[PDB]
């Protein structure tokens, strides 16, 4: 049985929630990841840093689908991220699909995750999550959104941002390249350029993981016969697809 | 309800009528008894409608979540297993008799699931009020190794059998086809043999025919 | 107690061992078709009723257990062990196999090294018996570590025993008769007493042989016991 | 005897060209005894309309429940809830009490604010959805409402006629039900506006 | 020994104060400032958002002003995430009341509830208190337009004009000078903005760094307005801060 | 002292010392393991050391048959390794029951890794000081190696090695795979794949092995089993041909 | 879940938390209550700071438990609310099972009992509040006044004060309250109450509130003009050398 | 037992039978089947033996609690909303309270009298006049006829008495007459003289 029914994250004299700051520091040391919003789609991406040339990078997904039109990515402690995607995926059903018969909108799911992340601050016997997530998604009534979530459970919507290692440099880069007229193709291109400075090693479709929330892909639905279901808006790129845009770059 | 499932050489097909009744009355002359569990695992239900839908959407919610966790496409046996274990726990109080079919990495499949928890396997199956009429046809025309088209005609004939002779079933034929290579093709109202003939006269009323005591605008704004 | 020192070790478990080491010495010997257990019982005074302070415990009908270190902990573990072997039998019909049983204790003991609201056991436990496919001797440490043995010993005189025990293994590669092992185990208890020499002691031997006891676990008493005393008593000189 | 026969009444909905109509009677019985001629069984939440026939205390509770739920929805979603979403919500909500259900016949009716589509739906006390595109009936004179709507209904009615069709379908069904009547109301729903009218009818 | 880590979040200091509460308040003193002003015919909420970046989507970020219901709003100073947990509880308490009594909740009843929830983390459970101070704007038919404040202590009080977060001493002083009881909403708008402008730790007060809301008077019914970023900018001009 | 050294909470650097310490405990058995993949099989090799004569060598093993199809090898103290094998077996059994099919090597790895992650967040539980290398010949992914650690991390490997000399063995294989230019030992028979593993271990560690200094597990479709001191030696005699 | 012992004995025999709870009371706004012949009055200091309060709604320091009993207090406001709520419930409950309202002592014993409970229970800290419960037992015309402390102790008083500078106003009441001749009228008792506050309040009239309880659920709160009228009376007396 | 209620211009009138019959014996010819929930809100009640009062008293107490906490009087509408809400819980309860009530109140804000009828299933409906049980069957016919929304309290008391004569004449149970109470802007008082009018 548990014994730590008390908060492990508490206010200090200065007003700091120590452990949250420390979790943020873990995210600083995380591999650079970022998101960019366009007029007709959102894109997220990160560097697949590998811990061994014998590991098969394909097996590990840093970019993951939460719902058919929402996708996530992170910087920080992977395992904490992994369990967050499992919990996030489920809540999207328990707290929404299973009662409104539709996926939740982007902002609401981000809330369900902030909610989880919040409770790890305040609750008995636990440390805060050691990750910052970027969530990209589209719903019918708000359009394409881009949200960030920190260990505190705070979330801010962005036009574009980057988190992790080279974050101040990248947001610097992004802050001068972005504008309200971007087309997905252009934002994909910028994301790849921002990520070039954040990588020392090889830079290609196998060392990069990049996904988008854009048009609906019937070729990805799995069935036909239902005219009101067009496929998911989440589409992950292949090594190939990336490299076509690297020659161009 | 009249529902069936028929296995063909490279897959499986399921069919259903579209009459939904409350006692002798026809609540809906065209509802869909074909339910998606996962893109390539569809399910046809009979018995208590709310139960067949709720137990379908519920398993399909989990099956999704499972497929995501495991990173593998969902299998017909998973959907079968989760269904029966649920139904069983509820001792038949969930009125759901189903025919679960589909294709997955391990090949094509066809199963039956009764409200109490028992499941069966086979190449041709039927459940519902037409369960006997349809099965009369299936026993008459099913052969081993049949083309996709042979199978669709057969599954569609078995549901007509139901529609006509059985009063528990009527209206139209829905069909879902699951071929091992391809995407599942849900053909809603694949057959519409029962169209109401043009009425003998328009019943539209001369405006004002109805007495009105009082009028009001209604406010939706803020 | 569930804390890892920077080295990778758990100090509480290591301390618990200390408590084992400074306890009396108990041992076990695997014979051709069974096992034998012996333990050193110090007589603090003429006041202790002789041969009526039993320390060796029986689990189910076929498993004998002996422990050196904190005695009450050792019972706690036998109690747990008896429950475990009963659930098993209740479900699976067959009486629990020795390895099966060794792991039941293994898992439970380990569980006490997982939390810091719980203290690990203060005993090393020697146990075994005969299952459908042979005799088995096992020893389980406060850390939950356990392995099968040819011979085992633990407590104040463990090296004394283990030295003598390795020699039996070597000078009898072909096996070892259960009656030989009874006698032999008494000798090893007497030699382990050279260390803990300051007090007078009492001996207690139990065995579990297919031929000599039917697979059941039983204590060596009276007649056969006196000769085991003898074998050793006069061999010591 | 039957919880759906104590209080009585009916609700019916229809679809016409760019509009939808929903109507109900105003009786509240206690078996044979007339108790209220002002029991409105039609409520709204934003631009979604809900009719609820059956056991009055359940009708009332469900209004109170869906009001609550839709408010928490608006506050969070920052928008008013659409018919299609609501229908699902009603079905979840009813099946939630699967083995102890509210004894009612709900009817959803409204126009999709975004798609400009007329939409309506029906349910059993445990949630089973019927999304027919023509009409929906419910309650103690559901047998008669089918009778009327089947003969009298035709697609694409213009609101001013759709009003005449539904009104006659309610009136004549109610007049053949001992437990329905005591006045009546008809809502006509369009994207721009909603119009509510009380009808004159026999009071026996 | 699992008791060696228990920070004892619910004890008294020798002086008779709750460390954790004071310390929670300390972090609140660094949150962007939030003002509340009450007129005879409306109420005004105004808040400086301290998370500031050009790429931030202001058009979406509901960071400081939230709505509990049709006639009640709040302004937050502290951990956004903490406030959100508390907000959802309040939103419901409003809806439970509505369902039970068929009358909207009177503004104080909802403040007192939410203030007790906080006061509890203060006295048991050994969990850190919620690091939030709230300013409540609401209108009911008993006390008309109302304004309140609550903090991690679970203590709440009522006001005519009030501030929370950074520079409250400063902000509160400026409010005493220029607030008059007869005020008219439009004045309160100009007073709240003027006030933030002279207390901001920034070179200038721009729309991109604001959230603004009003509660006002169809007829005999109350409209609750949240200003979009365009509306705040416009309003900033007239006032003469731009 | 620091509290942040003893429970699973963040240091000011953003680290969990407890997690790091549990990584050290994995080398406490001074045993190295390695795993490689065949054309349709998967092999794991583990060092076996039985210094005490009193130990029944037949009861000393860090290789476990989890499922009929999944195999697991562990680098770390036996009490925690057993704690894991049990769990994994239990999970393997349950997943079957519930979902209608055999738990895949990678799923079990994800699951066991999720649990490891929990001890990493919850302060009442300590991490287990072990590194589980699961293996199988999956019905979907084919021959597969997924290895999890105390941090909750797991990935899939072409081949891998773990233990004190993990590194020597690793660079040996990386090198082998440069020339090979593939992700597996191109061999039709598992018997030749086991041989290969043993050869490259001898090379990497620079040590000769008897039939009793090794422990070998092998996964083929539908079955995961271990070799005996004889099955091992026959394999060991074959390595005496070319070298 | 969380049951750590927050209120415990220190080597010399004190329970530190309870004492530190009284310290919170010491920093409370002076509360005071005095008993008349046929009435009881409760006065309460209110910080002079903000001229920016909304005094219609801001919680007032005197609270009714029933129609015939009130409760004043000093210490942590938020803790007080929790004591009041529990009290008003016990009041309504006592009527429901005894068909008769609570005696002021019973209500007090009850509240003090709750306070005591937080000193002797796990996971909870005591109440940083001390109180003044006063009223009239049903159909009784004899006035009553009690005080309770965080310890859970309570007793009846002819007159009493609690909070910041309470030490000083009890000094005033000890010398100015004749047991044998208690403020006969309602007016004398109220005047006497205000006078004791004017030693401590500093800019009296403006920041004082008086509540007057008489038998048969007759309770009224004084509007500052009426209270202020008493402050001008105080000058008159003092303004005669 | 008889529960009647009628709302007139500036008040609400409640009539409730005084008999309490247990077995074949009339244990009491004086029972007042009412409770004052609040100063301007009165509640008559009829139903199963213990439940009847246990419910009445529980509500009263609760409203008295709300009154004190807020130092305010809930509108008669809010009280009936709360009361239904409780009876509504009872119906799917382990054992339901089988009580029928009438809630007559004077809304001090809106200045109108209001009369609410709620049966044990939690069926609330607001009426000019009401009753529970069979009381409706004999009286309603007369109330439908004479009732005027502009009636005076005296006019109300007469139409009420007439309804009481019908019950007295055609109802096979001797209910030992009614106790009449009036709720108006000045509170609730009892007509202690209805034996002759």
């Amino acid at each position: 049985t548990d014994r730590y029914s008390f908060s492990l994250t508490t206010f200090s004299p200065s007003g700091k929630l120590g452990q949250i700051d420390y979790a943020l520091t873990a995210v600083k040391q995380g591999v650079t990841s970022l998101g960019i919003k366009a007029t007709n789609g959102v894109v997220i991406a990160t560097e697949k840093k590998s811990s061994s040339p014998l590991a098969m990078s394909e097996t590990l997904s840093k970019v993951s689908l939460l719902t058919p039109d929402i996708g996530a990515v992170y910087s920080g402690m992977g395992p904490d991220y992994r369990v967050l995607v499992d919990k996030s995926r489920k809540v999207a059903h328990t707290s929404y699909k299973r009662i409104y018969g539709e996926y939740p909108p982007t902002k609401l799911l981000v809330s369900e995750v902030a909610k989880i992340m919040q409770e790890a601050t305040q609750s008995g016997g636990v440390r805060p999550f050691g990750v910052s997530l970027l969530i990209a998604g589209h719903d019918e009534f708000n359009g394409f959104s881009l949200y960030q979530v920190d260990p505190s459970g705070s979330y801010f919507p962005w036009k574009a941002t980057a988190i992790g290692k080279g974050s101040v440099a990248a947001k610097t880069f992004l802050e001068k390249r972005w504008n309200d007229e971007l087309e997905l193709e252009d934002a994909i291109h910028i994301a790849l350029l921002t990520l070039k400075e954040s990588v020392e090693g090889e830079f290609n479709g196998d060392t990069i993981e990049l996904a988008i929330i854009g048009d609906e892909n019937p070729d990805l639905l799995g069935y036909t016969g239902i005219p009101t279901d067009k496929g998911p808006r989440f589409r992950k790129l292949t090594s190939q697809e990336i490299n076509d845009r690297l020659e161009a770059l | 309800t009249t529902i069936v499932g028929v296995k063909f050489n490279n897959g499986v097909v399921i069919a259903a009528d579209t009459r939904s009744t409350q006692g002798p009355i026809v609540a809906d002359k065209n509802c869909a008894k074909l339910h998606r569990i996962s893109p390539k695992i569809w399910c046809a239900g009979a018995g208590t409608a709310a139960d067949t839908e709720a137990v379908t959407q519920l398993i399909g919610s989990n099956i999704e979540l499972h497929s995501l966790y495991t990173s593998r496409e969902p299998r017909v046996v998973s959907a079968l297993q989760m269904l029966k274990q649920h139904l069983f726990k509820y001792q038949g109080h969930i009125g759901a008799y189903l025919i679960v079919a589909g294709v997955d990495p391990t090949g094509s499949h066809l199963f039956s699931i009764h409200a109490h928890g028992s499941t069966d396997v086979g190449y041709y199956l039927s459940l519902g009020s037409g369960s006997l009429a349809a099965m009369a046809v299936l026993e008459s025309h099913w052969k081993q190794d049949l083309t996709k088209e042979e199978a669709i005609k057969l599954a569609s004939d078995a549901i007509q059998a139901g529609i006509w002779n059985d009063l528990g079933s009527g209206s139209n034929v829905d069909v879902c086809v699951m071929e091992i290579g391809k995407d599942a093709e849900y053909l809603r109202n694949y057959l519409t043999p029962n169209v109401r003939e043009e009425k003998q006269k328009s019943y539209k009323f001369p405006r004002g025919t109805t007495a009105v005591l009082k009028e009001s605008i209604v406010n939706i704004c803020d | 107690m569930s804390v890892f020192s920077p080295d990778g070790r758990n100090f509480q478990v290591e301390y618990a061992v200390k408590a084992v080491e400074n306890g009396t010495t108990s041992i076990g010997i695997k014979c051709n078709d069974g096992v034998v257990f012996a333990v050193e019982k110090l007589i603090t005074s003429k006041l202790l009723v002789p041969q009526k302070n039993v320390k060796i415990q029986v689990v189910d009908r076929h498993i004998g257990c002996v422990y050196s270190g904190l005695i009450p902990d050792g019972r706690h573990l036998v109690n747990r062990g008896r429950e475990e072997a009963a659930s098993f039998k209740k479900l699976y019909k067959t009486p629990i196999p020795i390895p099966a049983f060794a792991d039941r204790l293994g898992q439970y003991v380990q569980a006490h090294t997982l939390y810091n609201s719980v203290r690990p056991f203060g005993v090393s436990t020697i146990f075994g018996g005969v299952d459908k496919n042979g005799a088995h001797l096992y020893m389980l440490e406060p850390s939950g570590s356990y392995w099968g043995y040819k011979g085992a010993a633990t407590g104040k005189g463990r090296q004394s025993a283990k030295a003598e025990l390795e020699k039996l293994v070597d000078h009898h590669p072909e096996g070892l008769s259960a009656r030989e092992a009874v006698k032999q185990a008494a000798k090893i208890i007497y030699l382990a007493h050279e260390d803990n020499k300051e007090k007078d002691f009492e001996l207690e031997i139990s065995w579990c042989s297919l031929s000599e006891t039917n697979g059941l676990h039983k204590f060596v008493k009276g007649d056969l016991l006196q000769e085991a005393i003898d074998f050793a008593q006069k061999e010591i000189n | 005897s039957d919880p759906s026969s104590i209080n009585g009444g009916i609700v019916v909905a229809m679809t016409g060209k760019d509009c939808v109509a929903i109507a109900c009677d105003l009786r509240l019985g206690s078996q044979s005894l007339g108790v209220s001629n002002k029991f409105e069984k039609i409520f709204h939440y934003g631009h979604v309309f809900l009719g609820i026939t059956g056991l009055a205390t359940d009708v009332t509770t469900l209004n109170e429940m869906f009001r609550y739920k839709t408010n928490l929805y608006k506050l969070k979603e920052e928008r008013a809830i659409e018919p299609e979403t609501f229908t699902q919500l009603v079905s979840s909500s009813l099946y939630e009490r699967r083995f102890g259900p509210y004894f009612v016949g709900p009817v959803v009716a409204g126009i999709n604010s975004k798609s400009g589509k007329p939409f309506i739906a029906g349910f059993d006390l445990i949630g089973c959805i019927d999304e027919a595109k023509d009409f929906i009936v419910s309650g103690t004179a559901s047998d008669q409402l089918f009778g009327m709507c089947e003969s009298l209904y035709e697609p694409n009615l213009e609101p001013e006629d759709l009003f005449e069709t539904i009104s006659q379908a309610l009136l004549n069904a109610a007049d053949r039900d001992a437990l329905s009547g005591w006045g009546a109301v008809v809502y006509i729903i369009k994207k721009d506006e909603v119009v509510k009218r009380y009808l004159k009818m026999r009071q026996d | 020994g699992s008791r060696r880590y228990d920070s004892r979040t619910t004890i008294f200091s020798p002086e008779g104060r709750l460390y954790q509460v004071e310390y929670a308040l300390e972090s609140i003193s660094h949150a962007g400032t939030a003002i509340g002003i009450m007129a005879s015919d409306g109420i005004v909420l105004a808040a400086e958002r301290k998370v500031t970046s050009t790429l931030l989507e202001q058009d979406t970020s509901t960071e400081k002003l939230y709505k509990l219901n049709d006639k009640i709003a709040v302004a937050v100073a502290g951990l956004t995430a903490d406030a959100e947990i508390l907000i959802n509880t309040a939103r419901i308490h409003a809806q439970n009341y509505l369902k039970t009594y068929n009358e909207d909740i009177p503004v104080e009843i909802l403040v007192r509830r939410l203030s007790d929830i906080k006061q509890g983390y203060t006295q048991h459970g050994g969990l850190r208190p919620f690091g939030v101070s709230f300013i409540y704007a609401g209108y009911d038919d008993r006390y008309g337009y109302q304004l309140y404040t609550s903090n991690p202590s679970g203590n709440y009080t009522g006001w005519k004009a009030i501030s929370v977060g950074a520079n409250t001493s400063a902000a509160q002083t400026l409010l005493q000078m220029d607030y008059k009881d007869d005020m008219k909403v439009d004045d309160a708008i100009e007073l709240a903005l003027k006030t933030l402008s002279k207390t901001t730790d920034s070179s200038a007060l721009t729309y991109d760094r604001l959230e603004f809301a009003t509660i006002r008077k169809n007829d005999g019914e109350v409209y609750q307005k949240i200003f979009k970023p365009q509306e705040i900018k416009d309003i900033l001009v007239k006032t003469g801060i731009t | 002292a620091g509290y942040d050294r003893h429970i699973t909470i963040f240091s000011p650097e953003g680290r969990l010392y407890q997690v790091e310490y549990a990584f050290k405990a994995t080398n406490q058995t001074n045993i190295n393991s390695l795993a490689v993949r065949g054309k349709d099989c998967t092999v794991v090799i583990s060092q076996k050391k039985v210094p005490d004569k009193l130990l029944d060598p037949t009861t000393v093993s860090y290789i476990f048959c989890i499922s009929r199809t999944i195999g697991m090898v562990v680098n770390g103290p036996i009490p925690d390794a057993r704690n894991a094998a049990l769990r994994a077996k239990a999970e393997a059994a349950e997943f079957r029951y519930k979902y209608g099919y055999d738990m895949p090597c990678d799923v079990l790895a994800k699951r066991m890794a999720n649990l490891s992650q929990i001890y990493t967040q919850r302060a009442y539980m300590r991490p287990l000081g072990v590194i589980l290398t699961f293996v199988s010949v999956d019905e979907e992914l084919g021959p597969s190696i997924y290895k999890t650690d105390p941090a909750g991390y797991y990935v899939g490997y072409k081949a891998t090695a773990t233990g004190p000399k993990q590194q020597e063995i690793t660079t040996n294989l990386e090198n082998h795979f440069k020339k090979s230019k593939i992700d597996h030992i191109n061999e039709e028979s598992w018997e030749k794949v086991v041989e290969f593993a043993i050869t490259h271990m001898i090379d990497a560690l620079g040590t000769e092995f008897s039939k009793n200094d090794l422990e070998v597990g092998v996964a083929t479709k539908d079955k995961f089993f271990t070799l005996s001191a004889e099955n091992i030696e026959e394999r060991l005699v074959a390595i005496a041909e070319q070298d | 879940g969380y049951d750590r012992a927050l209120s415990i004995f220190s080597p010399d025999g004190h329970i530190f938390q309870v004492e530190y709870a009284l310290e919170a009371v010491k920093r409370g706004t002076c509360a005071v209550g005095v008993k008349g012949k046929n009435c009881v009055v409760l006065g309460c200091e209110r910080r002079s700071t903000l001229k920016l309060q909304d005094t219609r709604i801001t919680p007032s320091k005197v609270s009714k438990i029933d129609s015939h009993v009130v409760l004043s207090f000093s210490g942590l406001n938020a803790d007080s609310r929790i004591l009041i709520e529990k009290a008003r419930v016990e009041a309504q409950s006592h009527r429901l099972t005894l068909e008769d309202p609570v005696t002021v002592e019973y209500l007090t014993r009850y509240v003090a009992g709750v306070q005591q409970r937080y000193t002797q229970s796990g996971g909870v800290r005591p109440f940083g509040v001390s109180t003044l419960i006063a009223g009239f037992d049903p159909r009784d015309d004899e006035p009553k006044l009690y005080q309770t402390e965080p310890s859970g102790i309570y007793s009846s008083w002819s007159a009493q004060t609690i909070g910041r500078n309470s030490k000083t106003v009890r000094e005033f009441l000890e010398k100015n309250y004749d047991r044998k001749e208690p403020p006969a009228t309602v007016e004398e008792c109220v005047k006497l109450t205000v006078r004791s506050l004017l030693e401590v309040v500093q800019t009296g009239a403006k920041n004082i509130e008086i509540t007057v309880v008489k038998p048969d659920s007759d309770i009224v709160a004084l509007s500052s003009e009426e209270i202020n009228q008493y402050v001008t009376q105080i000058e008159q007396e003092k303004q005669e050398q | 037992d008889i529960i009647l209620g009628i709302r007139v211009q500036d008040s609400v009138i409640l009539a409730s039978s005084k008999a309490v019959t247990r077995g074949i014996s009339v244990l009491k010819d004086s029972d007042d089947k009412t409770r004052q929930l609040s100063p301007h809100t009165l509640m008559s009640f009829a139903g199963e033996a213990g439940d009847t009062v246990q419910f009445a008293e529980y509500i009263q107490a609760n409203i008295q609690l709300y009154s004190i906490r807020e130092d305010y009087e809930l509108s008669p509408q809010a009280v009936s909303s709360f009361v239904r809400q409780e009876l509504a819980k009872s119906i799917r309860s382990r054992r339901p309270y089988q009580v029928n009530v009438l809630i007559g109140g004077y809304d001090k804000k809106k200045n109108k009298p209001e009369l609410y009828q709620i049966d044990y299933l939690g069926t609330k409906v607001e009426l000019p006049y009401g009753a529970h049980g069979y009381s409706g069957f004999y009286t309603f016919s007369l109330l439908d006829h004479h009732y005027r929304p502009d009636m005076t309290t005296e006019e109300g008391l007469d139409l009420l008495k007439l309804c009481v004569q019908e019950l007295e004449k055609r109802m096979p149970m001797d209910f030992k007459g009614v106790i009449v109470k009036i709720v108006d802007k000045d509170g609730i008082r009892q007509v202690d003289d209805f034996q002759a009018q």
